[PDB]
């Protein structure tokens, strides 16, 4: 349960601005690694150029877990995609090569979920020859054990999805104003989706990301669920936490909002140089 | 670095498990190794930090560290002395009726937060319910637990131990909810009430011949709805002893609670919550404090 | 020294969730999908998929670090 959750207790920030602390931390302190052992070479990565990065490996992670073989579930792929945030939260891209750490994320994912896939599956899964995907089979396994140790052995990840579906329950139970909520289910998909592109799963419960992307739907097409909010959720009375839901959700809606994705010029450029600083350790 | 290991507690099938000593707080814990093709971390030692990472009671086994190095880790649990299979089956030491309603109560009060954290332990038996000095019982491996609420997840038939098994696993049950947990708490209290394993079985078809011949074959009004379990084979109409003649120095409330923790409708079986709220424990004679429950000398 | 049955208050920070038995007759069921017959063999009842999907809805709305 998410209440009682790690998430909760230690991957859930005040602000965007934790999280720039944490990440400029990691930087910095990859950066320090590298002058301190034989002092402001241009090959290291700016803070921001390892969120472009990351955000680009973000979107391969969703391309890989989307064209698995076996059919990945969806709790799944964001259980994986919560571990890719995570981790390089608190470690630099120029230490752990993104896409090592994105395959391993995902092979984690499926372990810690119960979707049960034998490790060469998982690397036939790779667009890469049988050398190839023994090469990254070793390297996943090489970095299984230091992804468990970045994530500080909080394994368990709270997905939206379920909020989503329950949400859609009680929403269908008792909103008879709302009919046929499943024009939100596609929209709110839609803004699921991008909601996931962004670092708002480090600053929200999944239960507020799921209401937003529900009630961004229904207001994507025309329909008001303030007594969903009010009423059936009984914020009629206290106020306070109406007003404070409500700016978690046009916090969270403007975040989405200003999400820039990767371009492609940068992520080029990133690519290079990032394969530069691994190749020259 | 931060562990010293003092004893040689033992080894599981994919552990090694020491007592040590932490140089931070001079509490004893123990220590968890796992050993080690081309897979990775196993997954039950996964399954233990994942599901123990996020559960916190005082009747459950919590892991105060994890750690590791190249290719194996370590887990480190509560120091628990000895488990309840080894005071079940020590002959000198008794077990009365408090006694085995202070057992019974940390073990479904243990059980009952993990129910409602919908985490299922599919893997309840006296040799996995440790028990510390200070007499509290905790559960002990979840190398095979699970997450029981999702329709869409196909569970497993064969994941528990077999004589602490309910029916309906035996019959096949892919899908099932905390009847079987509380179908090994039934058991776990018929063996803590006549000290030798209740039911045990040889088999599959041994362990369901042995439940229907000591409850009697469900009728279809009992578990109605039966014959649908992928495994199910038709039974010889057995009568079944009476619960009074099993358990002849149990109390009625007792018996009460033995009829509903064996009840075959994995659904009519009562759960930990409402088995805590049945008389049983509520009547006179309140269970032992941790204090004072007997420990296993050597 | 007897024993008193407390229903182990864990705070979830979210809007009140209907218990489990009275959820049928709320009108949840209609909107889950049936427990087939082989599934109700088990324990499950397709209350249990309603109970979690509303519990992990209501888990943590009113709360923010
Ligand atoms: N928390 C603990 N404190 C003290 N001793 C423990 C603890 N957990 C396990 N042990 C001991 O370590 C032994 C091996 O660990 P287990 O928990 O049995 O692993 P296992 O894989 O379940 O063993 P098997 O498969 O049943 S043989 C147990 O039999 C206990 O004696
Ligand atoms: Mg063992």
């Amino acid at each position: 349960m998410y209440h009682n959750s790690s998430q909760k207790r230690h991957w859930t920030f005040s602000s965007e601005e934790q999280l720039a602390r944490l990440r400029a931390d990691a930087n910095r302190k990859f950066r320090c690694k590298a002058v301190a052992n034989g002092p402001n070479d241009p090959v290291f990565l700016e803070p921001h150029e390892e969120m472009t990065l990351c955000k680009y490996y973000e979107k391969r992670l969703l391309e890989f877990c989307s064209v698995f073989k076996p059919a990945m579930p969806r709790s799944v792929v964001g259980t994986a995609c919560m571990y890719f945030k995570r981790f390089y939260l608190n470690n630099s891209v120029m230490e752990y090569h993104p896409r090592i750490i994105m395959l391993t994320c995902a092979f984690l994912a499926c372990k810690v979920d119960e979707f049960n896939v034998s490790s060469p599956q998982f690397v036939g899964n790779l667009r890469e020859s049988p050398l190839g995907q023994e090469k990254a089979l070793e390297q996943i396994l090489e970095y299984e054990l230091l992804l468990i140790q970045q994530l500080n052995f909080h394994l368990i990840v709270h997905n939206p999805y379920r909020p989503f579906e329950g949400f859609l329950i009680d929403l269908k139970t008792r909103y008879p104003i709302l009919e046929n909520p499943e024009i939100l289910r596609k929209t709110a998909d839609d803004f699921l989706n991008r909601i996931a592109l962004t670092d708002a799963y480090l600053l929200y419960t999944p239960s507020q990301i799921a209401l937003t992307a529900i009630l961004s739907s229904a207001s994507r097409a025309g329909i008001t669920m303030e007594s969903y909010l009010s009423e059936s959720l009984m914020l009629k009375e206290n106020r306070t936490c109406l007003s404070q839901l409500l700016d978690i959700m046009k916090s969270m809606r403007n975040l989405v909002k200003k999400y820039e994705p990767p371009r492609s010029e940068e992520v080029a450029v990133l690519k290079q140089k990032l394969e530069r600083c691994h190749s020259a350790e | 670095k931060r562990y010293e290991k003092l004893d040689f507690l033992g080894e599981g099938q994919f552990a090694t498990v020491y007592k040590a000593r932490d140089k931070n707080t001079n509490q004893i814990v123990a220590i968890k190794k796992i050993k080690l093709a081309k897979d990775g971390i196993n997954r039950t030692a996964l399954r233990e930090i994942k599901l123990l990472q996020e559960l916190s009671h005082p009747n459950i086994i919590g892991l105060l560290d994890a750690f590791g190095h190249k290719s194996n880790i370590s887990l480190v649990f509560d120091f628990m002395e000895t488990d309840l299979e080894v005071i079940i089956k020590d002959n000198s030491l008794v077990l009365t009726p408090s006694h085995i309603k202070a057992y019974m109560l940390m073990t479904l009060q243990g059980l009952e937060y993990l129910h409602q954290h919908w985490i299922l332990h599919r893997d309840l038996k006296p040799n996995n319910l440790l028990l510390d000095e200070n007499g509290v019982l905790k559960l002990a491996d979840f190398g095979l637990a699970k997450s029981f609420g999702s329709p869409n997840r196909a569970y497993t038939h064969q994941v528990v131990t077999r004589w602490y098994r309910a029916p309906e696993l035996l019959f096949g049950a892919r899908m099932y909810g905390v009847g079987v947990d509380m179908w090994a708490v039934g058991c776990i209290l018929a063996e803590l009430l006549l000290r030798v394993p209740f039911l045990p079985g040889d088999s599959d078809l041994d362990q369901l011949t042995r439940i229907f011949e000591t409850l009697g074959t469900p009728t279809e009004e009992q578990w109605p709805d039966m014959c649908s379990l992928p495994d199910y084979v038709t039974f010889k109409s057995f009568p079944g002893i009476p619960l009074h003649h099993i358990f002849s120095a149990a109390g009625d409330d007792l018996l009460d609670l033995i009829q509903g923790l064996f009840l075959f409708n994995p659904c009519a079986r009562i759960t930990a919550t409402q088995a805590l709220k049945m008389k049983y424990f509520s009547n006179r004679p309140g269970p032992t404090p941790g204090c004072q429950l007997p420990r296993p000398n050597c | 020294a007897l024993y008193e049955y407390q229903p182990l208050q864990i705070e979830t920070y979210g809007p009140h969730v209907p218990e489990l038995e009275m959820l049928g007759r709320l009108g949840y069921l209609n909107h889950v999908r049936a427990a087939s017959p082989q599934d109700l063999a088990g324990g499950y009842t397709s209350s249990l998929a309603c109970h979690r999907a509303l519990q992990d809805a209501f888990s943590g709305l009113f709360w923010q670090p």
